[PDB]
């Protein structure tokens, strides 16, 4: 079935890049958008932005466009997101979430992955 | 306000979208999806164009719309009606192309025969 | 952006029973909100996108309406893993936000 | 459509003077 | 196959008027040369 | 009551009580079986004229149509300019082959 | 919707290109390129710009008592002054061109010559 | 597709044949003088 | 009996209805009453014609039927049926009338040749 | 091509026609 698979916890010293890596299988991957959203502050989830794994271009919430950078591996099947300037408060569970492709089918997230939890400290 | 800019050479037709700078941008065609990855005549979306390849009179012609990404398909600026025939390289004549070739004709011909008839009167 | 938020963070109701959840918008939204469901462990899935469609494979138990600025998620009756935390997320305009969510 | 043939009415009008060109050449010298 | 019959009757049409116009640029000569002779 | 002219692809019939009688216009290609009559290619511009008689769900009556068709495949669209152009460029040169002759003498 | 009412609703047999306006009113105005060039309509509804062999062109709105609508590109290339440049083409224009040429030259030559 | 507009682009391409052996036929003529 | 006159000059087309000159005839098309009210110009029946203008092939293109003021419309006897492309500025021609143009042109030319040349001597 | 081959005998048959004329003209007068 669909499924998307995520890195593990991997603590980071404070001021480093931590590479994540959100691995989809199962279905064609470079038909299907792929998000990114943060669950800091205990509960409250937040979005990063959207790679479209066909082309590699990426659109941006404007809180996140200093503090991630988002490649695709397309062979591998694979999503990667750059984090940069590692501080306290990025601290968080982070999740890869799929989506259409198109404007009609791009604003629900069907798939999510299973999450990883990054610690800085 | 800034209109499509499309550009028609040979059978592949290429239009343009100057009205969205900055975002990712998206297509439509009679309300059905058409780029990104589909294996169909490998119409390849690009950073601001949609190039058709082979054009069709008839399976390919109707609205085409623009859409950024964040944006419904609903709410793009304006479609566009695009009706063409093409060819295996055909070129149009615009009335300054006629001019050109008209201008270019009559002068070189004036100039050989004037050669000729300079060369020949010695 | 567009503020998303909920009117209760927890609620509680007894099994079997039809509880419903609200969630309110800055702005009208056009009906494109999507309603997400996290399990304590942290796997976390859509139930329900533009408001009234439900998703594959997720149970006619749930159910949504509203239109405007104000919807919600009327769950049927209650079994134990429906115990959850709900999200409500809009999909009008850029950036997406979600929500505090509702402990259930 | 009219069809091509319309084109070879030209070509009919000058064959014609061709040939009565070239019969009155080959009466003015040869023959 | 009709199109193709459009695409070489415009083609002859350009043509003939180039034609026509060396016709008439010989014509130019010939007229200047006769009537200064004349 | 009127006859019903129904369109194939390039082809038309004629349907009526009796048998389908010619009386003017394009004779068509005879049918022997009722109600079924065919005048061949429709650009070929049928133009027949048709006398009949009632049927019978509306009897006492008669329809007799000419059923007239313009389809012109050899139709020009006379382009004013254009046409004037040809004519007068056709007679000015007429002439002045004509006063070539004339010094020709 | 997205208040795009203007929608084109033309049939090959008879060669022509027709606006129709998805406005629920009467007396709709008609535009071009923001400006009014367009007949309040009467009854019929279908604006006439020709024939696609014209290759009409322009922005085209549609103005009744609520608001006006969204622009509609029209752009039509239908061939009409179009010629295939094919092989065999400019291989006899260049023949064409050069057997002209060819025979000025030699009247030329002879007047010349002559004069 | 309009075969119509075809047939008088024949027609024109034809006038102007018309025109083109009747040029030739006066360019002939005048030269035909000019040497005479 | 008496069959139909139809004139097809540019897009307007006239139909003209022989068979009732004497008394004054309102037309109808498609069993239903269509103009002799002067409600448009497009539309005019004339004391014995219909002077129909914009003729389009997708309307007004059907079953045409005239009959006498004062008298029974439904009892109507003689029915026409009408379909084209009639189209602006737009005429008949064929290979005979083209060749026959030339043909006259270049009689006139040689008129003139003639007429010249005689003058001459 | 049957229009081409048309306008290519047209074009060939104009040149024989010059041709032979300007012989005319140089032989009989
Ligand atoms: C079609 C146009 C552009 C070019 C045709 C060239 C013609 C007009 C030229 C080519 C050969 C020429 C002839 C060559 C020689 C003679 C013999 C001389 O005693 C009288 C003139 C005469 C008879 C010339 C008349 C003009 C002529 C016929």
């Amino acid at each position: 079935e669909v499924q998307l698979q995520q890195s593990g916890p991997e603590l980071v010293k404070p001021g480093a890049s931590m590479k994540i890596s959100c691995k989809a299988s199962g279905y064609s991957f470079t038909g299907y958008t792929m998000n990114w959203v943060k669950q800091s502050h205990g509960k409250n989830l937040e979005w990063m932005g959207l790679i479209n794994p066909y082309k590699g271009v990426s659109t941006y919430n404007q809180k996140f466009k200093d503090k991630a950078t988002l490649t695709v591996d397309k062979s591998s099947s694979t999503a990667y997101m750059e984090l940069l300037s590692l501080t306290s408060e990025d601290s968080a569970v982070y999740y890869c979430a799929r989506s259409g492709y198109y404007g009609d089918s791009d604003w629900y997230f069907d798939v999510w992955g299973q999450g990883t939890t990054l610690t800085v400290f | 306000q800034t209109p499509y800019k499309v550009s028609i050479s040979g059978t592949t037709v290429i239009l343009t979208c100057p009205q969205y700078p900055g975002s990712e941008i998206l297509w439509q065609h009679n309300d059905k999806n058409i780029g990104g990855d589909e294996d169909d005549k490998n119409i390849g979306s690009d950073e601001d164009h949609l190039s058709l390849k082979e054009f069709s009179e008839l399976e390919q012609s109707g609205y085409y719309v623009c859409y950024p990404r964040g944006s419904k398909p609903e709410d793009a600026n304006f479609y566009l009606y695009l009706r063409a025939r093409v060819c295996e390289n055909c070129m149009e004549m615009d009335v300054m192309s006629v001019a050109t070739i008209v201008i270019v004709d009559i002068c070189i011909t004036g100039g050989l025969l004037l050669l000729v008839y300079y060369w020949s009167k010695n | 952006d567009i503020q998303m938020t909920q009117t209760t963070s927890s609620l509680s109701a007894s099994l079997g029973d039809r509880v419903t959840i609200s969630c309110r918008a800055s702005q009208d939204i056009r009906n494109y909100l999507n309603w997400y469901q996290q399990k304590p462990d942290g796997t976390v899935k859509l139930l329900i996108y533009y408001t009234s469609r439900l998703h594959s494979g997720v149970p006619s138990k749930f159910s949504g309406s509203g239109s405007g600025t104000d919807y919600s998620l009327t769950i049927s009756n209650l079994e134990q893993e429906d115990i959850a935390t709900y999200f409500c997320q809009q999909g009008n305009t850029l950036p997406w936000t979600f929500a505090g969510g509702t402990k259930l | 459509l009219l069809d091509p043939k319309l084109c070879y009415l030209l070509d009919g009008i000058l064959f014609i003077y061709g040939v009565i060109l070239t019969a009155l050449f080959l009466r003015v010298k040869f023959s | 196959d009709t199109l193709l019959l459009q695409l070489t009757n415009t083609s002859a049409y350009y043509m003939y008027l180039l034609l026509l116009l060396k016709s008439v640029v010989y014509f130019a000569i010939i007229t200047c040369c006769l009537l200064r002779r004349t | 009551f009127k006859i019903p002219i129904e369109e194939l692809e390039d082809r038309v019939f004629v349907n009526c009580n009796t048998s389908i009688t010619w009386v003017e216009g394009t004779v068509g290609t005879l049918l022997s079986d009722i109600t079924r009559l065919d005048l061949g290619k429709r650009i070929l511009d049928p133009r027949g004229i048709y006398r009949c008689n009632g049927t019978d769900i509306y009897k006492d009556k008669e329809s007799t149509v000419q059923v007239h068709y313009r389809m012109c495949q050899s139709c020009v669209e006379l382009d004013p300019a254009t046409v004037a152009g040809i004519i007068v460029t056709d007679v000015i040169a007429t002439l002045l082959l004509a006063l070539g002759v004339f010094c020709f003498a | 919707k997205g208040n795009h009412l203007v929608k084109v609703y033309d049939y090959q047999e008879d060669g022509s290109v027709l606006l129709t306006c998805d406005a629920e009113a009467k007396n709709i105005t008609w535009f071009k390129d923001g400006k009014m060039i367009g007949f309040l309509t009467e009854d019929k509804k279908k604006w006439n710009l020709g024939s696609n062999a014209k290759d009409p062109r322009g922005m085209y709105q549609c103005k009744g008592s609520q608001n006006k609508s969204k622009p509609l590109q029209v752009y039509y290339r239908m061939c009409q002054n179009c010629i295939e440049l094919n092989a065999a083409t400019i291989s006899g224009f260049l023949f064409a061109e050069i057997v002209s040429i060819f025979v000025l030259a030699v009247g030329v030559y002879f007047i010349a010559g002559q004069d | 597709v309009h075969t119509e507009k075809v047939n008088m682009m024949s027609l024109t391409v034809l006038g102007l044949r018309m025109l083109f052996a009747k040029t030739v036929a006066v360019n002939f003529l005048l030269t035909a003088k000019l040497f005479f």
